[PDB]
């Protein structure tokens, strides 16, 4: 499988930012965040239109897909200065409740 | 009296009985593990909600909570929103071992106090989710009708048929669904404590064990407790015309003495069913209905 | 046992009588030579009704009237009963003669005769109930009762609790607007379940049971003071009642127990007052490290009878 | 209210024909009456769920355009038996029956 990432740089405070994920291989997704220092967190997920939001990111980010390009979406809006860190897409193992495919991700860093 | 006093004594065997215990058991009870009361705390409390309205022997309860999620994990969470459902998914592998022991499983969950509800009274139904291939996708099991903005109250479903698969196929355990109620051509706006945020979703497990496995209808005609024909001809053996039908019905009776010991025994009636009579006075018709008229089995109490 | 059922017979002539509420048998019983058939169409179907249930307003018996559905003359200027639909089907009943019995109604019964599709596409299917209701912005529909039903299997009746609807129609004949048997279906496939009357002795009919005024002149812990069949406190109290000091949790419970004399002259042969309700109980113990929270049934006595 | 109905003529046996009903301010349907027969409820539409008669069963339509406010009658693969006037009828604003009526079109098939 493949997963390739797009979309994120500097956003002005208090603005939006949409990121993108591709699936170009052969499905539980979501997105993860790695803060300088701090360590993983599950961000948002979609899976059966189904959602999984964190608590820092509700009524604020937005996932969704594109079940017919296969693209993982997420509206980042209203960010805030703690949302900055390098975002991994992640798709689900075949037939286990893993994760198993990730990518390099983009960063954001919001001022 | 002091048949009080026997009542006592046949509790107590009645006790050691159901666990087949040949005699009483023991650890300190200064410090029992917060854990274990909240198996006893679910199961008591499950059984207050249906009093509020092979069975012989006792059965052990066994909880299973909802996994606990550490977002720095690669695990997919175990709850998925959705203004109209929520997706709820329990680890159950635990007990594959004891599959061939499960007697009964509910899933009970919490229904918080939405006081800033849409609508005050609701319709959800719960789905077994089922991994489809191409064109079911879900299964349904049980519904309720929850009222959004009452106090908080805890909500049980009989999902043993959809626990035994899972215990099967562990490739087929996909969660529950807590669907909002449509009439097939408005959200869900009961919320559930560990799903829209002590109270955690939980499975009770029920099973009885093996060594509890051993391993009166129409009555091997017996002269102890035990159903007898008894069939009456109105015509016949009450000398009533008035009747047109039916010409008669088998009412029975029971009879037979059942051992001492539970407190004192007789040999009375347990399920009783009605009957239907066609009769007339003047010229006009009455077919009425009257409870209680058919013995259909007998017991001791 | 010889003068065992002769007494049964006696005391089933008064059972009888006394759930008739008949102070003596009826004397100008006319003769069976020539009973309507739709006085015997009323006795099949609170029969046939009593037969599928198998799988002090209780005592007294109930006057059972069905309400067919209304014949369709199409040379007249009346709405049909019945209207179709890939994925529902209509039902109206006409009830406007017993709005004056209104208030004496206990049940009423929705009995519908599902007949065999033997070429039908899904096997299995769950079909909803639903009591039409008149808006904007408002429900159109009322959620009775569901049933799983076979599509190819053997014909068979169908029947329904709609005892709420009957009632709203009895008061408000402006919101008679029937009943619609719809597909389960999750959320906004065809029905492939046939009913007789309605897709083409089985006709869809209503079954009222009332309680008439003249017979309505006439155990839980009332239990006041008594000596006759009446339950009777008992706490047990697992270390002082039974020196037992392995039960960590209930530390005791009302067990309770049924005593008394029951006359005879008795809702149900000789009486004896014995249990009728038990609940479970659930207790936590100990053997080893091991902890169990079992559920024992029949603990818990309740209520008392006599049979 | 008002009842306007077209689409009536002469077809072969065996052909179509689409009558119309146009409505004034619900349950509508269709009536027919041959020569020297009485009247019949061929067709019904109510709660789009219809209601049609034995003898047009797997023949006529009913449908209605809740914009136009008109009841359409599809009737195709027509026989010598289906040749009468047809009047299309409405509902009384809350009774169960029709009241209101129109002129209604001729048929005849060959
Ligand atoms: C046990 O149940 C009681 C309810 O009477 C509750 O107050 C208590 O917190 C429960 N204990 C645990 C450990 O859940
Ligand atoms: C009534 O029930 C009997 C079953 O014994 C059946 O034969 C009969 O057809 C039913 N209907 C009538 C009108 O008798």
């Amino acid at each position: 499988v493949q997963l390739q990432e797009s979309g994120g740089g500097l956003v002005q405070a208090g603005g939006s930012l949409r990121l993108s994920c591709a699936a170009s291989g052969t499905n539980i997704m979501g997105w993860y965040r790695q803060a300088p220092g701090k360590e993983r967190e599950l961000v948002a997920g979609i899976g059966y239109s189904s959602t999984y939001y964190a608590d820092s990111v509700k009524s604020r980010f937005t996932i969704s897909r594109d079940n017919a390009k296969n693209t993982v979406y997420l509206q980042m809006n209203s960010l805030k200065p703690e949302d900055t860190a390098v975002y991994y897409c992640a798709a689900q193992n075949r037939d286990g409740w893993y994760f198993y495919y990730w990518g390099q991700g983009t960063q954001v860093t919001v001022s | 009296d002091q048949f009080m006093r026997k009542r006592i004594e046949a509790i107590r065997g009645q006790i050691l009985s159901k666990l087949k215990l040949t005699s009483p058991p023991y650890p300190e009870p200064e410090e029992v593990p917060p854990e274990v009361i909240s198996i006893y705390n679910s199961t008591r409390d499950l059984l207050q909600e249906k009093a509020s309205r092979e069975e012989y022997y006792a059965k052990e309860v066994y909880k299973i909570d909802m996994p606990p999620f550490f977002p720095s994990e690669n695990a997919i969470p175990p709850t998925f929103y959705r203004p109209y459902f929520r997706i709820v998914r329990f680890d159950v592998s635990a007990m594959e071992k004891r599959a061939s022991n499960l007697v009964k499983a509910e899933f009970r969950v919490f229904r918080l106090q939405n006081p800033k509800a849409r609508v005050p009274e609701q319709r959800i139904e719960l789905y077994q989710i089922l991994k489809s291939k191409d064109l079911p996708t879900q299964r349904y099991i049980d519904s309720k009708v929850v009222k959004t903005r009452a106090e908080g109250e805890w909500l049980s479903f009989d999902v043993t048929d959809a626990v035994h698969e899972w215990l099967h196929h562990k490739d087929r355990n996909l969660g529950f669904k807590i669907s909002l109620h449509c009439p097939c051509c408005e959200e869900l706006e009961a919320r559930f404590a560990g799903i829209d945020g002590g109270k955690t979703p939980h499975l009770l497990l029920m099973l009885l064990p093996s060594y509890r496995l051993e391993s009166l209808d129409a009555c091997n005609v017996q002269d102890n407790c035990c159903l007898r024909p008894l069939y009456i001809d109105f015509k016949r053996d009450l000398g009533w015309k008035w009747i047109h039908e039916p010409k008669g019905y088998n009412a029975n009776f029971c009879a037979g003495a059942c051992p001492y010991l539970s407190a004192s025994p007789c040999c009375v009636s347990q399920d009783l069913e009605p009957l239907t009579i066609l009769y007339y006075i003047g010229k006009t018709p009455k077919i009425e209905q009257l409870s209680n008229m058919i013995v259909k089995s007998c017991k001791c109490s």
